[PDB]
RNA sequence: GAGCCGGUAGCGGGCGUGGAUCCCUGGAUGUCCGAAUGGGGGAACCCGGCCGGCGGGAACGCCGGUCACCGCGCGCGCGGGGGGAACCUGGGGAACUGAAACAUCUCAGUACCCAGAGGAGAGGAAAGAGAAAUCGACUCCCUGAGUAGCGGCGAGCG
RNA sequence: GCUGUUGGGAAGCAGCGCCAGAGAGGGUGAAAGCCCCGUAGGCGAAAGGUGGGGGGAUAGGUGAGGGUACCCGAGUACCCCGUGGUUCGUGGAGCCAUGGGGGAAUCUGGGCGGACCACCGCCUAAGGCUAAGUACUCCGGGUGACCGAUAGCGCACCAGUACCGUGAGGGAAAGGUGAAAAGAACCCCGGGAGGGGAGUGAAAUAGAGCCUGAAACCGUGGGCUUACAAGCAGUCACGGCCCCAAGGGGUUGUGGCGUGCCUAUUGAAGCAUGAGCCGGCGACUCACGGUCGUGGGCGAGCUUAAGCCGUUGAGGCGGAGGCGUAGGGAAACCGAGUCCGAACAGGGCGCGUCCGCGGCCGUGGACCCGAAACCGGG
RNA sequence: AGCUGGGGCUAGGAGUGAAAAGCUAACCGAGCCCGGAGAUAGCUGGUUCUCCCCGAAAUGACUUUAGGGUCAGCCUCAGGC
RNA sequence: GGUGGAGCCUGGGAGUGAGGGCGCGAGCGAUAACGUCCGCGUCCGAGCGCGGGAACAACCGAGACCGCCAGCUAAGGCCCC
RNA sequence: GGGAUGACCCCAGGCGGUAGGGGAGCGUUCCCGAUGCCGAUGAAGGCCGACCCGCGAGGGCGGCUGGAGGUAAGGGAAGUG
RNA sequence: GACCCGGUGAAAUUGAACUGGCCGUGAAGAUGCGGCCUACCCGUGGCAGGACGAAAAGACCCCGUGGAGCUUUACUGCAGC
């Protein structure tokens, strides 16, 4: 989950990365993978998005 | 967690019960069985028997609407002054329906029972016991006539 | 679609708060009936029973 | 259109089958069935003719189409897919790098 | 950019790295019928007139133009005519159904017919709405709302 | 992205790699990111359509004042009769249209604010145009908890065809050899078709309207069994005999016992109905509301809709609104009360949503089949 | 009052009829085809896997109602008592 | 007294409203009908699944979870079948 | 009720069933799980099975036939028997 | 024509049938139930008594709050006048 599209591009295309926008976080794409790696400028939008 | 078993916790009841059967809803298409339940019945809330089924009642509910319709009249929502007492400040409409009660229609008639907080309510109608309740603790102004 | 409320049942039936259904007793109705004698007094306001289960399913949305 | 493919009438390796690795000559492209013929599949045609002429001696009968997604072209290299180099006026087929 | 000559398989017959086969764009030719339109017609056919062309010839021929009808302006000229799966507006417009019969009603201004029109149509700038010393074209979507109402105050419609 | 491997065939398996803004998919003799076509990304229009999205000009627009009452769309407004439209079915019937009749004025005009009238407002009819957003899908593209040849269109195929109909119209069925036609040269029988060899191929009971090819059905061979037997055809019991050798299955000789299936029924073996058999197709769903339940979330709060912004099979923003917080009453209204009443007797009535899921109901065609018919257009 | 070939007219509540309600494209007390239309059917048929638990009614009232339906009776499920 | 797929209440889902035989009490009929209409049952309905009744829904015995090549019995039988 | 939970362990009853009500399940198609795991050292399918597990629906395993797809546990939506 | 032989060779119908008779019995008219009595298995040509044979979801009757046609001093319309 990165707000840097020039690493979303890098990880777009692997058998083990689901690339994702920082706004398009969703529980199905969380759960279908076993790890989660997110930016600080994706954790900030997630933390202010939820309560 | 993973896509194996987040699954719904044992209560969906979704045998969305198909009566294709021979055991289950055994072939007369559970509940059915005679005829005139064969693709329709008429209401049966207003309806039949064919007698009146209840038209033997009678419209006391008068002033039932000349043809332009209901006069677009004021309607005062009624809050208790105990459910007004959940907050603090100069309680007004928009310390109302901006938060909570009164559902936006027309202005306010507080009333009712409960602990009248000392706070000056600018309501727009009052019950006599609400006035006597919060003059015993606090104050109030009255409606807008601007 | 959007289950239509029976306007007749609105016009002659009132749904209470706790769930009963109240209407005029029948026979006072301008009489067509008879002369006086306290039956027109006792035509006040009854409440029907087990007909609400077939009657509150008409009046739904505006109570 | 879609029907254009790897190469044309030159020498070419086949990496297919029984002939997994065989450098055949000029290949005589099919290509609506997307094959060539080149030098590989040499299966016997048990046929007389349509016109009854010069009858059956032996059968040294001719080749078969050989579907053209397995004819790896050649240069001073082995295999190495074709590429396009244009040089401002042309469109030449240069392999994964040797030349030509 | 090397194979082609359509769905080729066969005569073998040619044609292409001086650029083909293809694909796109723009022309040309578009026989005859069709709005059919020179007249007729039983569509894909007959029979013409005028001008211009080939003893190929004056008579029958054939070629290439032009010859319908209506609407608009000054004999003269620009459009229209028919088609289109639905979509839309207008003119007409049912009945079975539902009301547990049925006539008012509903189905429904639905289907269908006709006209028109176009990529949309419609409507549209207030002699509006109706409670606000208010909103400010029209259309569409969601709310309003199954509300207000209408209703053999039934069915239901709204 | 090469090698080795079993293989007909490798991309499968294994080793050693590499690309990735390309690990979407297809085909490749099967299971391919690295063979092909592609995809990510990025170029490309001479010619035509296209297009203020971007800037350019044109056409047009710039009796503020105070007056002499000039002009503000005519058989029109208004009135009546007749109707349609709007929620409006004659109703208290306005309004908007207008078929009939009477019939005006141009701003101290005229209409409207739901009979009407008077105040207060609102707005200028009887002339026209006016993009945008919206409906649509013959068309082109992609997308599918869409179908996979009786499905999906009626047509995957030479189908709106054959065939039926005078006609309007109806209207079918019918896909798959294999990797490649290598689609069987040559014999032999036969007139040929068809075979049997040979050959192909991994496979030819893959051999040509050919993959798999079930069942009904029809044969052939074998085992058991029947020609003094009786039965809804079985079942239980023993016994006999070939298969496996413990125990089994196959047969059925005798005995015992046994009135088929479904539907409709007060009752059916029923001499009531349907069913020749087999294979397929075939009938409780869905949209929006409602009523109860249950799993959840939040909880006197709950809660989005259309739309907006963004994607890759990312979702957020949007509180207009809807329910719910107070009810009584016809209503004004009053309020933990309200109403009936003269009554401070009496009595009537007096406190959650949003999803998911299920039962059920409403309007939907609403479980599927079937009418006689009715009407419109031909 | 003939028959018949050709050319033509008249068509659906309409034609036509020396009349029978006959004929109108092989079935006419209102043709056929398409469309409304998946009309409607209180009627007949049919309803497709398995197991387990509990298990009725054919009665009353009312019905333009008597083969249908509404409510109660009998039934089941869940909750509370 | 009665712990029983007893009850009472609320809510959801019904089905059913063509019943029938037998017994008893009657009506109608003829002190007829496997007749018809009720009341109290019962049973079939749905228990004919079983035993007896020769066969046979409702007569008599009895309420079938499944098995067993065990037993005691009900109505009914005991010469054979 | 026993339970030193592991609610498996016993106990008293019940267990015909139509319309029905209620509860468990098995299957088919599709999807998530899946860029995964199986599969030519033979997929789906077909024919068998006297075996195995399940009360059953069915599921496994084995044998041929087939010659290329299948898709786990848990779930979801049905054009579901 | 039928019948035999050679050739081509349909059909409606059909639950499966391994399909006897009589007395009973059973939804009241039995090959199928009980009891008895006959009766080797299979045809061919026949006759038609039965299989409530076939055919037509009775064409008479009744029910449908079906549908039409028609009538009229039924009701209400419309044409016409
Ligand atoms: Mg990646
Ligand atoms: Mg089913
Ligand atoms: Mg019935
Ligand atoms: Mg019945
Ligand atoms: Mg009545
Ligand atoms: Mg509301
Ligand atoms: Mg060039
Ligand atoms: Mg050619
Ligand atoms: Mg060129
Ligand atoms: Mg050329
Ligand atoms: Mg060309
Ligand atoms: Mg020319
Ligand atoms: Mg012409
Ligand atoms: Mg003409
Ligand atoms: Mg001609
Ligand atoms: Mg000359
Ligand atoms: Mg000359
Ligand atoms: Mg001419
Ligand atoms: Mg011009
Ligand atoms: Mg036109
Ligand atoms: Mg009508
Ligand atoms: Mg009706
Ligand atoms: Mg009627
Ligand atoms: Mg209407
Ligand atoms: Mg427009
Ligand atoms: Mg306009
Ligand atoms: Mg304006
Ligand atoms: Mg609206
Ligand atoms: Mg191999
Ligand atoms: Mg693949
Ligand atoms: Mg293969
Ligand atoms: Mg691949
Ligand atoms: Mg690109
Ligand atoms: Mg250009
Ligand atoms: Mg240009
Ligand atoms: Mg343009
Ligand atoms: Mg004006
Ligand atoms: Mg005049
Ligand atoms: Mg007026
Ligand atoms: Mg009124
Ligand atoms: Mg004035
Ligand atoms: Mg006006
Ligand atoms: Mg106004
Ligand atoms: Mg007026
Ligand atoms: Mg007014
Ligand atoms: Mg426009
Ligand atoms: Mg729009
Ligand atoms: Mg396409
Ligand atoms: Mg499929
Ligand atoms: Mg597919
Ligand atoms: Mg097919
Ligand atoms: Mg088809
Ligand atoms: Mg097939
Ligand atoms: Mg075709
Ligand atoms: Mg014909
Ligand atoms: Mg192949
Ligand atoms: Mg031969
Ligand atoms: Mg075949
Ligand atoms: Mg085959
Ligand atoms: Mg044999
Ligand atoms: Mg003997
Ligand atoms: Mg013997
Ligand atoms: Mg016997
Ligand atoms: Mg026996
Ligand atoms: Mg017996
Ligand atoms: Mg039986
Ligand atoms: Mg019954
Ligand atoms: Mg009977
Ligand atoms: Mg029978
Ligand atoms: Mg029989
Ligand atoms: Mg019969
Ligand atoms: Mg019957
Ligand atoms: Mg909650
Ligand atoms: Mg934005
Ligand atoms: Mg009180
Ligand atoms: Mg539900
Ligand atoms: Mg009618
Ligand atoms: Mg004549
Ligand atoms: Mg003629
Ligand atoms: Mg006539
Ligand atoms: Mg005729
Ligand atoms: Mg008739
Ligand atoms: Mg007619
Ligand atoms: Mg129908
Ligand atoms: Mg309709
Ligand atoms: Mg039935
Ligand atoms: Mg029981
Ligand atoms: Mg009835
Ligand atoms: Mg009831
Ligand atoms: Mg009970
Ligand atoms: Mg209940
Ligand atoms: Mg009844
Ligand atoms: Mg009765
Ligand atoms: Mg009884
Ligand atoms: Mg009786
Ligand atoms: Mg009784
Ligand atoms: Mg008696
Ligand atoms: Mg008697
Ligand atoms: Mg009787
Ligand atoms: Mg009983
Ligand atoms: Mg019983
Ligand atoms: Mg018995
Ligand atoms: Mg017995
Ligand atoms: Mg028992
Ligand atoms: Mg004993
Ligand atoms: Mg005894
Ligand atoms: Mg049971
Ligand atoms: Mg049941
Ligand atoms: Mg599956
Ligand atoms: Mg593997
Ligand atoms: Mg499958
Ligand atoms: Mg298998
Ligand atoms: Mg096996
Ligand atoms: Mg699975
Ligand atoms: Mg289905
Ligand atoms: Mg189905
Ligand atoms: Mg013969
Ligand atoms: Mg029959
Ligand atoms: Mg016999
Ligand atoms: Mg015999
Ligand atoms: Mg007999
Ligand atoms: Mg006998
Ligand atoms: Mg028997
Ligand atoms: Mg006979
Ligand atoms: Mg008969
Ligand atoms: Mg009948
Ligand atoms: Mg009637
Ligand atoms: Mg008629
Ligand atoms: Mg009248």
């Amino acid at each position: 989950v990165t707000g840097n599209e020039l690493v979303r591009r890098a990880a777009r295309n692997l058998p083990w990365v689901v690339t994702l926008a920082p706004e398009g976080l969703n529980v199905y794409d969380i759960v279908r993978t076993e790890r989660l790696v997110m930016d600080l400028d994706a954790w900030e939008v997630f933390q202010n998005r939820i309560g | 967690d993973l896509r194996p078993n987040p699954g719904a916790n044992k209560r969906r009841k979704r045998v969305g019960r198909g009566p294709g059967s021979g055991h289950g809803k055994t072939a007369t298409r559970g509940h059915k069985g005679q005829k005139s339940r064969s693709g329709g019945l008429k209401d049966p809330r207003r309806f039949e028997g064919g007698r009146s089924t209840t038209l033997m009642r009678l419209p006391k509910r008068g002033m039932q609407g000349q043809v332009p319709g209901e006069i677009k009249r004021p309607r005062y929502q009624g809050v208790n002054l105990k459910d007004l007492a959940r907050f603090e400040g100069e309680v007004t409409p928009e310390l109302l329906v901006r938060a909570g009660l009164l559902k936006k229609g027309y202005r306010l008639k507080i009333l009712g029972e409960g602990e009248a907080k000392p706070l000056k309510v600018v309501a727009h109608a009052f019950s006599k016991s609400a006035l006597e309740k919060l003059k015993a603790a606090g104050g109030e102004p009255v409606l807008l006539e601007a | 679609p959007k289950m239509k409320t029976h306007k007749g049942a609105k016009k002659r039936v009132k749904i209470t708060a706790s769930g009963k259904v109240v209407a005029m007793k029948t026979g006072k109705r301008h009489l067509n009936w008879q002369k006086s004698g306290k039956e027109i007094r006792q035509k006040g306001r009854k409440f029907v029973l087990a007909k609400p289960e077939a009657e509150r399913i008409k009046l739904l949305l505006p109570y | 259109r879609v029907k254009m493919h790897v190469k044309k009438g030159d020498t070419v390796l086949v990496a297919s089958g029984k002939y997994k690795g065989r450098v055949g000559k000029v290949k005589e492209v099919l290509p609506k069935k997307y094959a060539v013929i080149v030098e590989g599949v040499n299966i016997v045609k048990k046929a007389v003719r349509v016109s009854p002429k010069y009858p059956q001696g032996g059968f040294i009968e001719k080749e078969a189409p050989l579907h053209a997604s397995k004819v790896r072209p050649i240069c001073p290299a082995c295999g190495k897919p074709t590429r396009v180099r244009k040089k401002f006026l042309e469109n030449g087929k240069k392999i994964r790098v040797c030349a030509k």
